[PDB]
């Protein structure tokens, strides 16, 4: 266990901040640029990183992200190299918090046991099973903890408080946050369960949403797509996809500060 | 926490987006809260009887068994309104909308029987209907989308992933995962998550109860076997349900096998796939060694979902039920036979089945052998493949 | 001499030549012996029951007639096998000629439906079926001609005259002047030459029959109107025949207008065409000023035949029933309706009636009425001619 | 009353002789041409003629004459022109019997009595009725002879006894005979039963038939379609059709000499 969230969180509360984290799909728009892609948002100020592996049936995700699967499927990117992605990140960022938001046939593939144990062995933080919810979660979260794996779980606008209940005891690193049922009121109510800090993730685009998110009391904020739109509109030059992507990142992560 | 069990020993589930939980969790009472009610049933089966057509025929094939030892019945679900089976549970599913208040259907389809089916439903009960469709699919069944659009019902392309059924299904569960308020999913066969299994079996049931009770008054005996073809598993459930608990009676379910099963280009996951968790359910599927989900390969469309229903993979992992596979050339030789002999043109569909039937009765001539086989829908739809196929040798 | 009247009033009759007289005396007598057997009409009674699907359902059309006094009923003859009420009656000639030892069936077709149902009968009780077919009607019919091949009917092109449907009427009676000791004319409405239009009639009033019980079991009275397109009248006095001694039940038959009356291009010979004498029979028909048979025109391909059966002829002239017709814009609206507000899609022949009926339910739309519609056929064979129409404008 | 076939069957009669009567459609391929071929066909030695009018729907005729007809339809041939045909003919040819074979459309069509009337005032003889069987004859048979018009009927190979009585007692003129159950009996019979004289009018395409229908007892022949064949053969040549027109009807027509 290396409790890299847990060490994240410590660091970001020492200095009344919140945190940043970008949403990428692994291989999109290719391995190599998709490496680049990365480090720039790391070097950025991202403060942790959410990677889809790209899934050929991703009922979850939105039009944004479904062309972001293609364009990676389009680069013959595969679940294998992605994990040889995964490990190269690793190892030139031993800090940060990496976390997978997966799909439950890519998990259960070879083994929901021997994928998590090859989440450990690549330096994995965290998963998010897109289309498993808590109450069909046993199997998974159980096999992430016995790898030193934090299970993530979403806690939808609607939750009522059993599934805030058991939101708060089955997760850990952080709650994924959907929400503006009252905002506070969920909140207020993960914190009086203990749940694992809770990152907003709804519609996070500008830096004042992320402003808003820590004012709400959660612990910082997901963008889901608006990365993703940045590759997406500048596929035509790489150079100044990356310069966009540096000047958002940098701008919402400093309205983290603040 | 569920009121019925979500699982068939290993198969079933719900693996949703935790967002489409309270969707599924309203499904499921409310269809509980209808199985009680007996207006909820009269209701049903007045629609079934009065604008479907039920009960439906039992026809006996005296031509097709000739010189041997077989006898033959065909389960008449091409005789319901609609030209197929899936007329059924639209409308049990159309009333459950209704019950919980929803004034919206949502549907997915690939060859296009399940959108003219959601639409005619949602036509008849007043209700407005959205349909997703591939655009594959959209280009290649324009009788079909007219028949939807001409209905009231408005048709959706869906061009992301491999632009056909299973990119359709995404594209609903997105949709009514947003809109459950207003909008009911209306899931088109025996699969997915729970409760749609359950449901659709239910709702499609009377097809068994009706042989069951027809085969008893023309022969005196229950069958020594029931044969349908398996695509989603809805037609086969539908006629298995009845005949589960008499252990005597086969339960033969037939997957498409496409050019052979051993060219990879075929449609039978149960039997030749492997288990996996896709469109809300653990069940064996289309997909590579690394988990992508592939499509099913068949000459009927229909046969096109690349799962199969939970019920039947535990049906077979238990040995009640047996699945076979019946390839492209047999249901086509299959589809010319029934017209030639029977005057009746089956789907090609259903003409699986019938090729199985066939074979259980050519290979063995002189087994007796009383056999039901669920003739799922027509097969006007299908003459222009028939044609071009049969013109493309001589 | 005959057993039975060949004439009601001064319309039908036997105007053959010399030489066909012994084949309809001898069809004449089958018949009348037929109808005094119990086990002709049991075996009868069963092919209709276990093979097509009988009895039809009534169907109550409660969203087309919301806000009005009209009630409305359709009689499901779109849910026969087939798809049409013409499989009735080719079942019970098909039947007749088994009973005179025939073993072959000759047929005219026009749009091909009377074909399919000819072969489909012959396919069903081994008898080899040949079918007349105008060339220019083969040529605009490419999906039924090759439903016929597919069930072993064989078809042949008829390019004399004006090589559709009376050219081959015509075709058919000389084959069979020459070959009736082994093959059965199976003549497809209830008009031609005694005894076809009382055979027709008979062997289609079971469509009354039903909807009389039905109309009594679910409304306790009898229908202010039963109301059913007319092509040779065989659908019609089908629907009328049980009915005729209720006087106080109203019997409309509804003839294509095609273009409008005016415009000479319709098909409505009963009200606007001249008694004449063609096809076996004396009739209204299209003819010229000269005498020359014209042909009638109709958007609807199945309501093509020149003239009219002489029991319609008759109902009218002693004020039984009354007729009238409706356009081609007309039906295609009904087309319309029937799709977007009860999930039906009508044969474009049955959008007359049903264009009819909403007519007298729009016109006086607090006249409390009770109405049965005879849905003749489904029509899905018309999908594609209306989906032309429909963009020619946008 | 001229008594045209009585007078005919007479001078036959007198000298040992059978009847030849072709047949042709009125009009086919066109109007004068078909006045030039009544005309070689009576120069060339018919002793009747039969002629039929263009009808739309020729129920009971073969393909060769459904070509006659359309060939006449394509040159614009009406009733009213085929009826000013018979009375050129009828002037040009006093003596020589004409029958019709209509359709009982055409007859009906304006009026039963009317049409006799008609015929009557051009100096038609007989009228065969193709649709119209015994049955049905009544008012077209009573019209007939009210305006001295023989109607001919039909006397098919299968006709029972009570047929043959009645085509014996209704018929005039002469009897349309289809025949080779026996050929001998259906016109011993009909000449017991006092019939019209009987023409053979079966398959008669070769001088050898007429010649086999009088030996059997029959007073003619009808040669019902070879003569419209020889027209249709030779349509590009209307030089060459009446040559072997003329050549034909005399090789029948001395064929019934004996
Ligand atoms: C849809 C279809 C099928 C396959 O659907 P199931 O869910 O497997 O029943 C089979 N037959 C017909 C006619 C169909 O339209
Ligand atoms: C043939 C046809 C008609 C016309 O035939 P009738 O003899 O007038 O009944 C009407 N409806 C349908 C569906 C037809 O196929
Ligand atoms: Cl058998
Ligand atoms: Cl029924
Ligand atoms: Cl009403
Ligand atoms: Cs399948
Ligand atoms: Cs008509």
């Amino acid at each position: 266990h290396m409790e890299r969230y847990e060490n994240l969180f410590a660091q970001l509360n020492d200095r009344r901040e919140g945190a940043f984290v970008p949403f990428v799909t692994l291989g999109d728009p290719g391995i190599e640029q998709s490496l680049k892609i990365i480090d720039t948002l790391i070097d950025a100020g991202a403060d942790a990183l959410e990677l889809g592996v790209p899934f050929s049936d991703p009922l979850a995700d939105g039009p944004t992200i479904q062309n972001a699967n293609l364009r990676a499927f389009a680069a013959g990117v595969t679940p294998a190299q992605c994990f040889e992605m995964l490990a190269l990140i690793r190892e030139k960022h031993p800090t940060i918090p990496i976390g997978l938001l997966m799909y439950a046939n890519l998990v259960f593939n070879n083994g929901i046991d021997a994928f998590y144990a090859r989440c450990e062995q690549v330096g994995v933080d965290s998963v998010l099973v897109a289309d498993v919810p808590v109450e069909e979660s046993a199997p998974f979260r159980q096999a992430a903890l016995r790898h030193n794996i934090a299970p993530i779980f979403i806690c939808p606008p609607n939750a009522d408080d059993d599934l805030l209940r058991q939101v708060a005891s089955y997760g850990r690193g952080y709650t994924y946050l959907l929400s503006r049922l009252p905002l506070h009121h969920l909140i207020e109510k993960l914190k009086e369960y203990h749940a694992a800090p809770a990152l907003q993730g709804f519609g996070i685009s500008s830096p004042e949403q992320v402003s808003a998110a820590v004012r709400a009391g959660a612990a910082g904020a997901i963008s889901g797509s608006a990365i993703v739109k940045i590759i997406e509109k500048n596929l035509a030059s790489p150079k100044q996809m990356l310069a966009e992507l540096r000047s958002f990142v940098s701008a919402m992560k400093a309205a983290s500060r603040a | 926490t569920t009121l019925l069990n979500p699982y068939f020993g290993e198969f079933g589930g719900m693996y949703v987006p935790q967002i489409l939980m309270p969707a599924l969790n309203q499904l499921e009472e409310a269809f509980v809260s209808a199985q009680k009610d007996p207006e909820f049933q009269a209701q049903f089966a007045d629609l079934l009887k009065n604008y479907a057509g039920r009960p439906t025929a039992l026809t006996k094939c005296q031509n097709i068994t000739a010189g041997t030892r077989t006898t033959l019945y065909l389960k008449r679900e091409d005789l319901l309104h609609g030209g197929a089976h899936k007329t059924n549970q639209v409308l049990g599913q159309a009333l459950l909308a209704k019950r919980m208040g929803k004034s919206e259907i949502i549907a997915e389809t690939g060859a296009g029987q399940h959108g003219v089916a959601s639409a005619l439903a949602s036509a008849l009960l007043g209700l407005k209907c959205r349909i997703y469709m591939g655009a594959k699919d959209v280009e290649r069944q324009s009788p079909n989308v007219f028949r939807m659009r001409l209905m009231g019902a408005e048709v959706i392309p869906v061009h992301s992933g491999s632009a056909t059924l299973k990119d359709a299904c995404n594209e609903a569960l997105r949709d009514w995962s947003g809109s459950y308020e207003t909008a009911h999913y209306m899931l088109g066969t025996a699969a997915g998550p729970h409760p749609y299994p359950t449901i659709v079996r239910e709702f499609q049931r009377m097809i068994g109860e009706e042989t069951k009770a027809q085969i008893l008054d023309k022969e005196g005996r229950l069958p020594d076997a029931v044969i349908a073809c398996v695509g989603g598993g809805s037609n086969a459930i539908g006629m298995f349900a009845d005949f589960i608990n008499d252990t005597s009676v086969g339960l033969i379910g037939v997957e498409p096998g496409g050019h052979g099963i051993e060219t990879g280009e075929h449609g039978a996951p149960l039997k030749h796939g492997r288990v996996g968790i896709y469109f809300g359910m653990k069940a064996p599927m289309m997909q590579t060694a690394d988990g992508q989900i592939e499509e099913s390969y068949s000459i009927s469309a229909g046969l096109d979902f690349p799962s199969v229903g939970p019920q039947h993979a535990y049906l077979n992992s238990i040995g009640r039920a047996d699945y076979v596979s019946i390839t492209d050339d047999e249901a086509l030789e299959a589809f010319k036979t029934l017209c030639r002999h029977e005057g009746i043109i089956p789907a090609l569909e259903s003409s699986h089945a019938l090729a199985h039937a066939l074979k259980m009765m050519r290979e063995q001539p002189e087994k007796e052998q009383l056999l039901v086989v669920n003739l799922s829908g027509r097969g006007d739809k299908d003459i222009f493949t028939v044609h071009d196929i049969l013109k493309a040798r001589g």
